[PDB]
């Protein structure tokens, strides 16, 4: 039970038409991993201002429906954007580059008649999250008709940390593995591969295959 | 009825949609090749 | 862009609006519970909805509205579209020296009018902000000395800044013209063009 | 490559493939073999030669790894399993350093 | 709100209803059995709805309704009805000191005006509660002496708790519109608006 | 509880039906083989189906019928209809002397009169037992001195007791209210009411 | 049993066809080849299709006929029908004498009259078989003194055993209603029972 | 064998075509390409389509007509129908000393007339091969001496085998009747036949 | 190949658009944002789309008319059409002496007549390449001295190459037909063809 | 919505539809009694 | 055509409606997950 | 890349308007291996004659399509015979005759 404030009680059940906005903040897809961009958007009319941060409109199109049961499976949401911004498209159809653990957070924002968020999260007396995960993959889909109307839809894919079902995370008893070599230019080398730093120079490993 | 035939002129739309909900939790239909 | 009408061409006297219709488009989820109680919830905007009819068109006046209309779909401008009903002149005065406190997000203005305007606006007439291309319609109108309390429909697009100047007469819609993906008209064997219709929407 | 004939014909031919990539074809009439490889000359599409229709689907999570290890029999020891593995240090600077391998044998 | 008509703005009688709909709309599980008798249950909550078609409204008419309307539907709050066929003045009097003894469920009630109303409600007239906004609708009236019973088409909504005071008279419908997510308004060549109705229905 | 029709209430002559379509509703599996033999097969009971459809509307004659009508949905009774093209008095008499063997559960009547009664029946009339709702047409009869054979065209609906009394004149249907889930009726300005149509079904 | 018509119940001129549609309903494989040849296979069973419309009907006439069309309905038997377009008596005689030679498959039929029947049935007749309900039409006759050939557009559904006497006059339909499952009749204000129409259908 | 009219039969002038509808039937698979360009796709073969309507018909045209459409569909014959418009004879003489070089499979006839033949024929008449059903229209026509250059709609449907021997006049369309699994035909109270219509489909 | 009309044919007056309509069909990604704008992208290319309506044709124009169609759908040709409309020759003089300087792409083009035109081609007119078969239509113009500058609705679809030569007069659209698939002709006893009319669609 | 219904009546049809794609490689559903 | 995207929309209800006719015999889909 | 005559791909370019035939050769269902009996057969209105084999019309309706993907599979086509023709119909129905590996080429 997601506690909420008193305040927040009285007016979901005075109010009969709530105006929602839902505030989304993506990580940029880099090619490195340097630095953190975010782009902030939002599926209200007009501009939002949360925490200082202006989340701009006119891009987000529809959001899908986040379910969980109680057996333990990806939570799955679809958040999808115009497609015709040009400027969403690049990033992702830009070549060599990577989104593999790049995160989302959705807010569900409520606005009051003056036009404010209406606080409803006790911790934080602000809006209600709607999801926060990782985007594990993505699309776009061109229709051109010879003849009417044409649409083209960009939809990004979201998912928690367990998307990859298929992996197997541990230290196999292998100097390879557990130093990260990798050959540089003539010699395996350890490199930044390791779970630590400090396992670059661990040989425990090193006699495990003739044991 | 006459459903029969449609589905199966549509059998891959099929096949995708049944392993896009098994693939909620750790299933998926590609575990067949080994039995 | 104008759209042809005849107040600028009044020589084309068949360009004339025969019928205008003027759409409130504001779509909402509306759910019905059993108990009774009726529930609705906005999201998307609003956006006026504007349809134009025409009656049989001579050639040159078909000429004219044709070339415009192509003048459009070339340059990709955005058709302006102006509403004679909507043209009564209460408001009158300078709007630069009228100034609208800044943060205003709701759906009501508030604007001190510097005693430099005549007049008072009326409800149910034609509002619009002139740092913006959304229109608004006055639902309620209260004056207490120089500070005017406007009440519009639609919710305010814009967070007004601080230099935002209120605009009353000379409103214009910016609509972008929707159907035009088949857009025709059949030439009759009397010389007459028939069937011209312009299905507008307000591309804020 | 040893094949167990007590296998199925398909399941044997579909292991003599993807152990070099290979897509037996049985289009326009025979049977052809191709596999992947990289050209200096490739067909040009516009897509305005299309049908006007297009997809684009990219899955990294599920299918985008950054390390690789893999085991075969290796007649350097008695016939035993030999495990390779290495990283790259690219990969991983990429993904904000996020620990993912691929498993192969 | 008040819905604007020519008895609360009498200088517009272009406002008042050409045709007025009250359809009756109780949600049932009905249920065919084979045997040739039909069961059927009431869950879902009774609502009246009223179907409002307007003459041809002249522009200035129009302003005043289109305003209103957009006011309601800014403000959000409820829009009140007011049909003149049920405003026959058939019971006079102060209803304040008319008490309704409370514990009363069901289509049934007994008030008693200990001597203060002159004139019988007759079957077919509306009632409503002070509190609740409820619209009953009298199906039958017997009366001993000062104590008066009433039977209601719809059950009480509410129990009563002592408090409530009967309402004969001004008996508004609070409702809501379901035409607002696309509502046009067409002017003609003559000058007006023609065609224009409404579809509300009570909530709650 | 009885329909208002013009015989119980003469005064508002615009009660009357209009026009009045007896439905005969016996559902069945019709299958056609392809050897040219149509089969049928019967589970479901046959029910009569009753559209009463009314002119103009008065507004007492409306207030009294929708009063009528609400009393019928608000006490979930039985609205009773009468045809008056079937109320031809062929056979009188006592019905409580005249006996009717028990265990009959076919499609035919067979009952002594006793000599108690006179005139006979007249194939198509309508036929009711005193002990079950259910109205029945007569579609054959034969008298052998004071036997009669009734045959009826929906097979008896109850096994007949030894108890029950044919009732020839006098018959009501014993209907339920259907469409009154959406029941409306619209008021023109000229005041009559306009749109009243009862669709009944026979509820056992 | 027998339909009622003015000729059995000349009482009843109402009785009797305003309109009858003698349908022809062979159903085919038929297959369009892309070469342009048509490929049609016969496998199930034709059978000829009667819709009868009736006028205006009195009261006591739909009684007649719609406690006949229930006593159809409830001993569940089939309904013969006479159409009268097909009744010109183009064959006296008495054709008991007449020999059908047994063994004789297909359109084509020959018969022996022995010098007993006067006059000759043209094409287009109806012609049917004393033991088998099915009703064929002459399409062609030639006649060699005392025998007749005769050529008939259904093939004979049972070949002649050599018993089956030939039946020139008062043929009748084997048929089964079409329309018994939703069959209602609405009554006039003038007094007449409209639109009262059949949907027949022959049965093997 | 051929379809009744007022050529071969003038005594029934009801039989004549009240309206034909020629319908030119070529299935293409036709795709538009996002580059504008058009794209057809031939494989199946092109059949005439020939829409005969009829007016009111008195009983000896229907029973005439009746009789040869039962024929037709006992025999399972060809129906010939024989357009008036197509039967201009322009081209006269003997059709057997013209020779017809084998081997054109392609959609063009040259065939040397041998001085045989006299006239010409016209663009847009119908032409046809003595040893195939299928009926071509002459879309142009050139001649260069005794040798004649025909050019034809439908891509010749057989290859000239160097027997076949063109035909001008006298040409009829070998149909096959459509919409014969459901064929009849409505006898009004006034004793003339209505509602008769031959969709007739070229079955080559 | 060239569509008949009185033109080429003068001595066939039925043929000529009895009425024309000439679409614009400009496929388009439009998208109706949440904030009001509407964004639209251009991909496929744009088409006219001509519609042609013939008025009653006699049997021998009728004949020509589908000779000619007939040829186009063997030979499989394009099929070019001459809109009488635009054919008001408002620019005199040879136009090999004009030169179009190369690398020209978008909806403007400069030409330089070199002092050869005479006559201004106002806005609205058709404009067509030497090379290309796209049809433009002119928007907006202005000269100086003897360059001129046009801008055409549909941007150039392929780049001048400095060769190209204006063609302001005799435009033919190189059309396919949309109707070909079943195109009937129906004949009336008066004697004429009605109702012929073409869905022609620009390829490429 | 009122899709699950409908297909609660026909999954017969839905199965086979699913074995259809599978048996394009050499996988059936066949292959889940030893499991 | 366009049933791919429904298809992707109601992925439960066709695993529901295959499971529904492989309980008809032993066979279960949640034999899977030890593959 | 299965290489095409140049010449063709001038056809193929120009033209717009293609009139294509499929030519099926399947071998006859036989209750023996003796003999290699074979029907042709096209889905074009007229006949055509490809090496001196005249592939008869009329009895050909559809064709599907042919999918091949990067995975191993069987490669399924459906070509379906008017079904009304009554002498396909006995060769499919025959009794005590198999079809077990009669090719087909198209």
């Amino acid at each position: 039970m997601k506690k909420i404030l008193d305040s927040a009680k009285n007016y979901l059940n005075t109010h009969d038409k709530l105006k929602t906005a839902c505030l989304i903040a993506l990580e940029l897809p880099s090619s490195s991993g340097s630095a953190a961009t975010y782009i902030y958007l939002t599926d209200y009319f007009r501009d939002v201002t949360y925490n200082g941060i202006l989340y701009r409109s006119g891009k987000v199109k529809s959001i899908s429906s986040h379910k969980q049961n109680r057996q333990l499976s990806i939570g799955s949401l679809s958040f999808t954007i115009t497609g015709t911004a040009e400027d969403e498209v690049l990033k992702l159809v830009q070549n060599g580059v990577s989104f593999l653990d790049r995160g989302i957070t959705i807010h569900q924002a409520i606005i009051n008649e003056e036009g404010n968020i209406l606080p409803v999260d006790p911790d934080t007396d602000g809006p209600l999250l709607f999801f926060r995960g990782r985007i594990t993959g993505g699309g776009i889909k061109d229709n051109v008709n010879t003849s009417g109307i044409g649409t083209s839809v960009i939809t990004w894919n979201c998912s928690n940390q367990f998307y990859d079902f298929d992996r197997v995370n541990g230290r196999y008893t292998d100097d390879a593995s557990h130093r990260g070599l990798e050959v540089v230019n003539g010699t395996l080398q350890p490199s930044n591969g390791a779970k630590r730093p400090e396992y670059q120079e661990d040989y425990g490993f090193f006699h495990s295959n003739k044991s | 009825a006459s459903f029969r035939d449609f589905a199966s002129n549509n059998s891959t739309a099929f096949r995708d949609a049944v392993e896009l909900a098994l693939n909620e939790n750790g299933t998926t239909l590609k575990s067949l090749g080994n039995s | 862009m104008r759209l042809p009408d005849p107040y600028t061409n009044p020589e084309y006297p068949g360009l004339g609006f025969e019928s205008v219709n003027l759409v409130d488009n504001d779509p909402m989820i509306r759910d019905e519970l059993p108990n009774g109680k009726v529930k609705e919830v906005k999201i998307s905007a609003q956006y006026w909805g504007i349809n134009i009819s025409y009656p049989e068109l001579f050639p040159d006046e078909y000429a004219f509205l044709d070339s415009r209309l192509l003048e459009y779909k070339r340059t990709g401008d955005y058709l302006d579209v102006l509403l004679p009903q909507y043209e009564a002149f209460r408001v009158r005065g300078d709007t630069k020296s009228v100034t609208i406190p800044a943060g205003q997000k709701g759906s009501q203005i508030i604007l001190n009018t510097n005693g430099t305007l005549t007049g008072q606006p009326k409800a149910g007439d034609l509002f619009k902000l002139s740092t913006h291309p959304k229109v608004y319609k006055i639902t309620n109108f209260s004056s207490s000395g120089n500070v005017w309390n406007i009440s519009l429909y639609p919710d305010l697009f814009i967070t007004t800044t601080g230099s935002e100047k209120p605009v009353f007469n000379g409103i214009l819609f910016r609509t972008k013209l929707m159907n035009g993906d088949s857009f025709g008209s059949t030439l009759n064997n009397n010389g007459t063009y028939s069937g011209i219709s312009l299905s507008l929407r307000e591309s804020l | 490559t040893i094949l167990d004939t007590s296998e199925s014909v398909f399941k044997n031919v579909q292991g003599i493939l993807e152990s070099f990539g290979g897509a037996i074809n049985n289009l326009s009439g025979e049977y052809r073999i191709t596999v992947e490889k990289y050209s200096t000359n490739p067909l040009r599409i516009n897509f305005l030669d299309t049908y006007g229709d297009l997809d684009l689907s990219d899955t990294t999570g599920r299918n985008k790894f950054n390390s690789v290890q893999a085991s075969l029999v290796d007649p350097a020891l008695s016939w035993k399993t030999n495990s390779i593995t290495f990283y790259n240090s690219k990969f991983k600077e990429q993904d904000k350093g996020l620990d993912k391998k691929l498993q192969l044998s």
